[PDB]
This record gives C-alpha cells, structure tokens and sequence, in this order.
C-alpha cells in the first residue's frame, strides 16, 4: 500500500483535525509567528509534521490553534513559507505538555521584517508572493474562425506520437502567422511540458497513476519540485519564480541534467542515482517524517543504494512506513548517516525491501 | 564587550520495549543556544563527547540543529565544546552537562541549564554576525 506512508500514524492514532482554509490575498502585508526549530524549505502542498516540546512553542501552537491555525517556516532569511495546521494533538511526554501536530505549506512570501517578542514569539512582517498565470501563448496570436478548433474530443497510437503530433498541429497552428515555428510554442505550453514531466515520473514510477498528479499547472509544478532530489539552492530558485511555466521549465532541465546523489560529507562518493528512485507513497517520492525526538527528515525512497552499511536489527517502534521494519544506515566511508533501510515484515509483501535517504545528508551532482 | 546567552538540555524517556541489548532509556541531549538565534552566524560547530561505552564516542554537528540522540541504561557526565567563529580567545567554550536519567519509576526526565558567555574586543563584521544572531553589545 502507498496511502499509509502519508497517514503519518506513527505519530499517533487520534488528533483533532480542521479541515478549513486560511489564506491571505496578495500583495498584502501580514505578522506571522516563526517557528524557531523548522529550518526546512516548505514547498506549497507539501506536509510538515512536528512535535514541538518547547514550553513556549505549546503556548504558541495553542495561540494559533485558537486563532488563524498558520505559522511560518523561513527559507534558511528573505523567503519563507506559510504552514496551515490541519492535525492536532496533546500529550504529556517527556515530563512536558508535547504537543503533535501535522500542517501543510500554504503560500510564498518575502520577508520584510523580523522583530522579535517579550513571550519569545519571532513575528514577520510578511509580503505573500503572487502566482503569475499567464493565458495561452496562442492568446495573442489566434484566429476567432478558428476558436472552435480549440477544444479536443478526448484524451484516450493513443497517449502517443499520434494524440500529441496532433495536438500541436491544431493547438498551435497560429505559428505560421508568426515568425516561429510550432513545435517552439510547444515548448512554452503548460500541458506539453506537464506531459513530459509526467513521462518522467512514470520513468521513475511504473506503477504511477494520472490521477495522483495534479492537473492545474501551479500545483503540478509545486508537486515536481518538492519529490525532486535537489539542494537547497535550486529550491530557493523554485520557490522565487512565480511564474508556473518557467517552474515546469526549470524542473524538466533539473531532471534533464540531474544524474546522481553523492555523500554532502565525503562529496566524492555515490549512494544513488535517479534511474532507481521510486514512489512508495502519493505524495511522491520524497516526504517529510518526524523522529522520535521531533525533528524532521525530508526522506526519499529507492530500490537501491551505493556504499551503504546497516546497523542495528530492523524494527517497527516508530517506522514511518507501516508494515515495514527500519535499520539506521549510513555511508560506509564515513559512517554519515545516509537513511535506513526498509525490510517486509510479512512475507507475502511487494517489495521486499527498499532504502529511505535523508536528503539533508545527499549532495546532487551534475 | 559582548555578552551572549547560551542554552543546553537534555531529555530522556524509560523504553515501553527495552531492547536486546539491555537499555532501558532514551535520551537526546541538544545544544541551541538562547531563546530564537541562529547560532550558526557565531558557532561553526558543536561536538558531543558521549560515554566510551557508546559507540563512536565522539559526535559532531556543523550545522543547526546540534544533538545526540541515543539510547542507554546508565547516566554520566558528557562533556560539551562548542566552537565560535572567533579570531581571538574565547575561540572556543566547554561545558560539562550532568547527563541524567529518570529512574525511580518518575516522569520522564528534562533538563535545561542557561549560561552567560563573554567575548571581547569584537570587530565591525563580529557585530554584525552577532546582531545577525541577535547577541548584545555590552
Ligand atoms: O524509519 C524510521 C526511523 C525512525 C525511528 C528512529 N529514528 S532515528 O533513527 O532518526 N532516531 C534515533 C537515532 C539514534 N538511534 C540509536 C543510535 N544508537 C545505536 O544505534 C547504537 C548501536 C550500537 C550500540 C549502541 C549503544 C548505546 N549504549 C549505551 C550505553 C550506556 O547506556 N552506557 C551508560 C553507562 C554510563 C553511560 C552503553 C553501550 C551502548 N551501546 C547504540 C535511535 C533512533 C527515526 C522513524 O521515525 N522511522
Ligand atoms: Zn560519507
């Protein structure tokens, strides 16, 4: 099963969930709470789960509970993005008032300001970045006679050089009324791009379905680039460009020119390379889990890893993947640690084994 | 003159399963300096000097956050030093944190202890690290 992965259950059984929605129109300045232990990139749509133990951030998670239910996770600054709580829970552990919580990245913005508060609750003046929605590239340059070519019967040889010749002979037949060809415009179309970014996936995935990918570009978009194995610069990259097009156009150079993931310490030793990732889970290959102790790893899933040495023997306390069995690993040369290693429990199980890296530890190279 | 807080801890939990190997305990000892700073503009890293009988005795963290997390059946003294940026005496800072255990049958064991560092002589790139961190000129 892939949907348990997400479920986060770990963590526990019951939490008070809020299904509403908090956002924040552009262009309009905001004071945001920071939170002080969270220095990962938080792509929008993509789930954070905590467990905050500090005295004042259970008051302030209680605050925002009470109010507004959003904080912010600054780009480790000058962008950040906003958090959505949308899982809650309270217990008393580790002798304190532990409180378990799962949010979801909501909005960009850039940081204004960063003043600091007598209770110790970091407020930022903050500005939400608009997403830039351009119209058809053909907008400008279309035939009304021609408007009613411009919805196609289906989207069934099929799924093809066929569907696809024709598509871009009929979506883009205004080229010739300029002076580039179609087969550029192609290349600054939101569903062209998509469908090559989904037939990289499917590369990556077999077992992939059309329907767990969204089909609005911007959230598309959003999706690539965070179960994409990249470092933080391109990130930041990412997450500046407001302009869903020039996003699906980074990550297909990305994937393009991505080939392997080496060790962020020894920096000459490879673990993995891109050919071997897979999909365990919906919402991509790599997620973000929650140790024991709180903190959080942005885990990405592999048949396969290089250089790899175990220790410990497999077990199910507190394994972010039900069913399955985890094992500290590491980078032999170094010892670093790299991830864990997946085992069945049961027999019977598809697949039988696997490898989950932490991407704070995995270098990309070119 | 400058005059920087700093802030260690530590926690730790009876295992509901205790293991193979005999520990009965879990427990994290974390390094974060004060109350919303990154450390990291003044600390280029942290080392944990942990019990010879754990494996791998000696830990360092680079970057935020700085923490040993491990399991055991016995506390002791852990020695901590954490080194700065600094071009001059104080170049680096040790601590010896009482890492403790919760016995008893109690509640789980918490322990934060906060301390008052001094530097001097900081130059025009020292403030500005130090404001980038939040420290105060005194
Ligand atoms: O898939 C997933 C994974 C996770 C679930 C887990 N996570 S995690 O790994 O990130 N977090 C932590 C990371 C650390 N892990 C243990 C690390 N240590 C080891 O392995 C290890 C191996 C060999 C030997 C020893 C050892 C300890 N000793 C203590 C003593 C002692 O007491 N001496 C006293 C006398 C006075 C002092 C003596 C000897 C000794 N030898 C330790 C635990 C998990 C995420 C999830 O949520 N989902
Ligand atoms: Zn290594």
């Amino acid at each position: 099963d892939t949907s348990l992965p997400t479920s986060h259950t770990y963590l526990g059984a019951d939490m008070e969930e809020f299904h509403g929605r908090t956002l924040h129109d552009d262009d309009s300045c905001q004071v945001i709470p920071v939170l002080p232990q969270v220095m990962m990139i938080l792509i929008p749509g993509q789930t954070l789960p905590l467990q905050l133990f500090h005295p004042q951030e259970v008051s302030m998670v209680r605050n925002l509970i009470q109010k507004d239910r959003t904080f912010a996770v600054l780009a480790y600054a000058q962008f950040g993005t906003t958090a959505e709580i949308y899982a809650y829970r309270e217990e008393q552990d580790f002798g304190i008032e532990i409180v378990k919580v799962k949010a979801i990245g909501r909005q960009r913005f850039k940081v204004l300001e960063l003043r600091t508060q007598s209770d110790g609750i970091q407020q930022a003046k903050v500005q939400i970045l608009p997403e830039c929605v351009l119209p058809s590239t053909m907008s400008a340059v279309q035939l009304e006679s021609l408007n009613k070519c411009q919805i196609f019967p289906s989207k069934p040889d099929q799924c093809s050089y066929k569907w696809w010749q024709k598509y871009q002979k009929r979506k883009f037949h205004c080229a010739n009324l300029t002076s580039w060809p179609r087969w550029l415009y192609s290349l600054y179309d939101a569903e062209t791009l998509m469908d090559r970014i989904k037939k990289q996936l499917r590369e990556w995935d077999e077992n992939l379905k059309d329907d767990s990918l969204p089909s609005n570009p911007i959230d598309f978009s959003y999706r690539v680039a965070a179960c994409l194995p990249i470092d933080d610069v391109l990130r930041i990259q990412l997450l500046k460009i407001g302009s869903a097009i020039q996003r699906l156009r980074c990550e297909l150079d990305i994937m393009n020119k991505c080939t392997s993931l080496c060790c962020k310490q020894c920096q000459e030793t490879e673990i993995t390379t891109k050919n071997e990732i897979f999909s365990l889970s919906l919402c991509g290959p790599m997620a973000a889990y929650v140790n024991p102790h709180g903190y959080v790893h942005e885990t990405l899933t592999v048949y396969k890893a290089c250089n790899l040495n175990l220790i410990g023997r497999p077990s199910t306390e507190h394994s972010w993947f039900p069913g399955y069995a985890w094992t500290v690993a590491q980078c032999k040369i170094c010892a670093s640690h790299i991830g864990w290693k997946f085992t069945a429990t049961k027999k019977d199980m598809s697949p039988q084994k696997f490898w989950g890296l932490t991407r704070s530890a995995l270098l990309p190279t070119i | 003159t400058v005059q920087v807080r700093l802030e260690l801890g530590h926690r730790a939990q009876l295992r509901k399963k205790p293991t193979t190997e005999g520990f009965t305990h879990d427990w994290m000892v974390f390094v974060r300096g004060p109350e919303q700073c990154d450390i990291q503009h003044f600390v280029e890293k942290v080392v944990f000097w942990l019990h010879d009988s754990f494996p791998k005795p000696r830990r360092v963290c680079k970057e935020p956050p700085y923490k040993v997390e491990e399991s055991g059946y016995a506390g002791f003294i852990m020695p901590i030093e954490v080194h700065f940026k600094n071009k001059e005496e104080p170049r680096k800072v040790c601590f010896t944190y009482d890492l403790f255990l919760n016995l008893e049958g109690n509640p789980p064991v918490n322990h934060l202890r906060c301390e008052k560092l001094t530097f001097n002589n900081p130059t025009t790139e020292f403030r500005y690290k130090l404001l980038r961190a939040g420290g105060v000129m005194v």
